[PDB]
């Protein structure tokens, strides 16, 4: 449910 | 003073050199700054979006970090993004003026442009103080690239799932640190420093805490959170 921070790792 | 501690500086030191960029190049990107209530949202909203994805970036270089869990890697950089933020700003505060000097007039920051609207004073005079308080340790950068990552891998943050990873990834920084005040960093200024140091992430909580108030409010009123950016309102949130 976090999928920019998760893409920016 | 250990091989695996000089290895750690070395990473960290390169890490941060890849995230903070003193030329400021990029800020030309933001959208532009006005000043005349919230004229500076938009411009700032950018810079703070901008500074989460250099956080999100220096966070990842720091050795353990991804040996963590996604979800634990999550909640560390939801907790301690302002606070990293507000640590790495120290590079662009200046003490003659009392600003945050990013390199041209239009990129300088003061009270007055960031505390008008609200009740932002009562972040921006504590933030202030602290940027004061911790100029005046005069770190090296070696210390300065250690403070944040240990801000970073706390074992206290709320959510936490695997604590004792976390605690023996920050104590592993934690000791390089005390280690490296104590070998390198000579007196008068290296007294109480480690203490000093481990002080003001007990100030940044205090700081993240009335952060988190004045985003809770700035975020209730739907037409100033449309001036947010998407990475913003997912980390901050
Ligand atoms: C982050 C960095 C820098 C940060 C610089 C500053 C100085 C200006 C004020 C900064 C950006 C702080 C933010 C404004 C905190 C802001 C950011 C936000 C939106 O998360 C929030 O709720 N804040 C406090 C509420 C104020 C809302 C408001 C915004 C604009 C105008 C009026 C009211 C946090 C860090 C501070 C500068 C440079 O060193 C680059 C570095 O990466």
């Amino acid at each position: 449910n976090h999928p920019m921070l998760m893409n920016l790792l | 003073l250990s091989e695996e501690q000089q290895h750690i500086i070395a990473i960290l030191l390169d890490a941060h050199h890849k995230t903070y960029d003193p030329t400021y190049a990029d800020f030309r990107d933001f959208r532009p700054p006005v000043r005349m209530p919230l004229s500076m949202l938009p411009h700032l909203a950018d810079l703070v979006s901008y500074s989460i994805q250099k956080v999100i970036g220096f966070a990842k270089m720091i050795p353990g970090f991804r040996d963590l869990t996604s979800d634990d890697q999550i909640v560390l950089l939801k907790s301690s993004a302002i606070e990293v933020i507000m640590l790495r700003s120290n590079q662009s505060f200046t003490m003659d003026d009392m600003s945050w000097d990013c390199g041209s007039q239009d990129y300088k920051y003061d009270v007055t442009d960031v505390s008008k609207a609200g009740h932002t004073l009562e972040l921006i005079e504590p933030l202030i103080k602290f940027q004061v308080g911790l100029k005046k340790l005069n770190l090296h950068e070696e210390e300065h690239v250690l403070l944040m990552a240990i801000c970073i891998v706390s074992p206290d943050r709320p959510g936490v799932q695997d604590a004792k990873l976390v605690e023996a990834i920050q104590d592993r920084l934690s000791n390089t640190l005390q280690t490296y005040i104590r070998c390198r960093h000579p007196p008068p200024g290296s007294h109480q420093l480690y203490a000093k140091m481990i002080q003001k992430l007990a100030d940044l909580r205090s700081l993240n805490e009335e952060h988190s108030k004045q985003y809770r409010s700035l975020s209730f009123q739907p037409e100033n959170s449309m001036k947010l950016t998407p990475l913003v309102l997912e980390v901050f949130g």
